[PDB]
């Protein structure tokens, strides 16, 4: 289980940060984690 | 003669009698506003589409018709509006394309509440 989750986080990350290059940079350890957290779950909730 | 017709006319004409009556029964009591007869006069005037306006101006100034001319000449107004209304259920309105249209029809948008406050 460790590893499969593990994996699943790595493949979705990867996934978000070829998907827009810019924010690929060190500057996001805490941003891009920030959002692969929210993306592991299911889907950002706008409030409207 | 033919009961299945006269039924839903008895039950229309009951109920458009009772609305009637509690008119009467509304502006004796309580009677009528002097000058928000205005009010309701222009907020029943501003949902008029602008297809009748046409005939609104025409209405004003004298040559509106004897009263068969435009009872002639309001139905291609309405006729036209009804085209417009099939155009815009259909390929849908002046400012709206296909993608649109999807949209609308699918329910994908909410209605925005950060600009309702």
């Amino acid at each position: 289980v460790e590893a499969a989750y593990s994996a699943y986080l790595r493949r979705i990350a990867e996934a978000y940060l070829a998907e827009h290059p810019q924010m690929a940079a060190p500057e996001h350890a805490a941003h891009v984690a920030r959002v692969v957290r929210s993306r592991a779950l299911g889907t950002p909730l706008s409030f409207d | 003669p033919r009961l299945a017709a006269v039924m839903p006319d008895a039950v229309y004409a009951l109920v458009q009698g009772t609305h009637k009556l509690g008119e009467y029964a509304h502006d004796l009591v309580f009677p009528p506003t002097p000058e928000d007869l205005r009010k309701l006069e222009q907020q029943v005037n501003a949902t008029i589409p602008r297809e009748f306006d046409r005939v609104r101006q025409r209405y004003a100034e004298g040559k509106i018709a004897n009263d068969e001319q435009l009872s002639s000449e309001l139905e291609d107004a309405s006729f036209n509006w009804y085209r417009r209304q099939l155009r815009t259920s259909v390929v849908g309105a002046t400012d709206e394309e296909l993608e649109d249209v999807a949209v609308r029809k699918l329910r994908l948008e909410p209605p925005a509440l950060q600009a309702s406050l």
